[PDB]
């Protein structure tokens, strides 16, 4: 396992190079503005994002050391969380809007088009506002997204011991980034806590999101099937 | 499983 | 507010002093759900008094206090249950006279899955040698953080973080061991959030106070 | 709400 041998800078550059691209949504002027077309637009978007996410997870240091069964388990538990923190990160520079795609920028008013989605829209907007106030850096974001992948399914399975040591290495990487940014020792621990507490909210948004999803893409049906 | 196959390729 | 001006030891002693007591249960799938519902109903009354004594909580308005408790109540019950069960591996000590294993959890439909998650959290706390001073800090964090996204609260969260680090530094942990342990504890809170959400979904699928705490999530 | 009265 070369994940534990990586330095902090090597861990950051590895995570940055693994980043998936920003995908575009379908732009069909024939489709009407409705709940079915909006959901079809979001479903089609997340469906193509999942293919890139699976390829991204292979490049997360330590992930390929896990058995195939555990890799499947981690992705099933965390896929919506990872889509959400990506959405929240893309929406930082757009206050009051969610950039689902460069050609799909939505505010909370348009989120009312689907029944019950505006509550989750408001939670995603507040999380995006929290990142903007903290001035979340890209190097911190890629660490947080890898933490979600490794942590969200670790207590629902020896293999747990390896994941925990990789998670500690990512913690060392976050501290290295903050100490490199001039923060004091006190500010480092405080910011580390603020970032990790947001992951509790991202988990909350995913669970509330999944709950509405398996009530109303064959790959998504299987990912959605794992949480029920 | 689709996720199982994509992780193998 | 007064909470910001507290020192680390004064913050620790205030939280330990506000600890609610360990209650007993009353001396079938319905028989167990009644026992758990009755126990959680009496614990909520003690939870409200505890929340009043968490530094910084009374500085919030009445509406924001209600919001944080409605969001966090099952999370707070669960981390208390997990803390009580640390010294009883493989078992969940709901009450001193109600100690259950995962097999008994199968008596209620769909509860064994949440039981296994609770047991895994308790084993994790045990293997980390979670201390009482650390536990009360984590429980206060859950109260203030779980509903903050739905600036004074963030200033209090920082103070609790400084208190956690102070406890680890006083125990002899290096700087690296301090921030590593801090991260480990906070990532567990995400699983406690997950367990609460799954527990709530099952609760409004099946007390006068519960109903309103349960209704806030629907 | 019951939580309103208990917090008073
Ligand atoms: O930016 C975009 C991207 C896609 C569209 C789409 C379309 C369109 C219809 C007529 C037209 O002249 C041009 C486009 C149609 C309708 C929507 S939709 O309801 O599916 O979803 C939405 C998308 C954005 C805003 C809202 Cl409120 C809903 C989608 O397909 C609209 C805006
Ligand atoms: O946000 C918006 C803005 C405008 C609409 C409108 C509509 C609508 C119809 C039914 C419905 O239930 C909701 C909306 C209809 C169609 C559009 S439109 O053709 O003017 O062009 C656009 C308008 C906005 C964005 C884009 Cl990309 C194109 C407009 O009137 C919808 C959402
Ligand atoms: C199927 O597949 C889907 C469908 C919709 C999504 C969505 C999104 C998304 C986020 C990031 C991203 O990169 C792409 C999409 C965001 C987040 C979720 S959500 O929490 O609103 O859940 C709900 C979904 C539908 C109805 C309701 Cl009531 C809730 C939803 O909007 C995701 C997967
Ligand atoms: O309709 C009404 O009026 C009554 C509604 C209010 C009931 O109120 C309840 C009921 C049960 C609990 C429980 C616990 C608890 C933990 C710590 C503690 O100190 C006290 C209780 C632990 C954790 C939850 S659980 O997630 O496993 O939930 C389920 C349990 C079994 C089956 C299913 Cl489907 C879900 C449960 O066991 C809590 C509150």
């Amino acid at each position: 396992s070369l994940a534990l041998s990586l330095t902090a800078d090597q861990m950051v550059s590895a995570l940055l190079d693994a980043e998936p691209p920003i995908l575009y949504s379908e732009y069909d002027p024939t489709r009407p503005f409705s709940e079915a077309s909006m959901m079809g637009l979001l479903t089609n978007l997340a469906d193509r994002e999942l293919v890139h996410m699976i390829n991204w997870a292979k490049r997360v240091p330590g992930f390929v050391d896990l058995t195939l069964h555990d890799q499947v388990h981690l992705l099933e538990c965390a896929w919506l969380e990872i889509l959400m923190i990506g959405l929240v990160w893309r929406s930082m520079e757009h206050p009051g809007k969610l950039l689902f795609a460069p050609n799909l920028l939505l505010d909370r008013n348009q989120g009312k088009c689907v029944e019950g989605m505006v509550e989750i829209f408001d939670m995603l907007l507040a999380t995006s506002s929290r990142f903007r106030m903290m001035n979340l850096q890209g190097e911190e974001f890629v660490c947080l997204k890898s933490i979600i992948l490794l942590n969200s399914g670790v207590y629902t399975f020896e293999e747990k011991d390896h994941i925990h040591r990789v998670l500690d290495k990512i913690t060392d990487t976050l501290i290295h980034l903050m100490a490199k940014a001039g923060l004091t020792l006190q500010q480092q621990h405080q910011r580390l806590a603020q970032l990790l507490l947001i992951l509790s909210h991202i988990r909350h948004m995913s669970n509330k999101g999944m709950e509405h999803l398996y009530s109303m893409s064959d790959l998504l049906l299987e990912m959605l099937d794992a949480h029920r | 499983k689709i996720l199982h196959r994509l992780l193998q390729d």
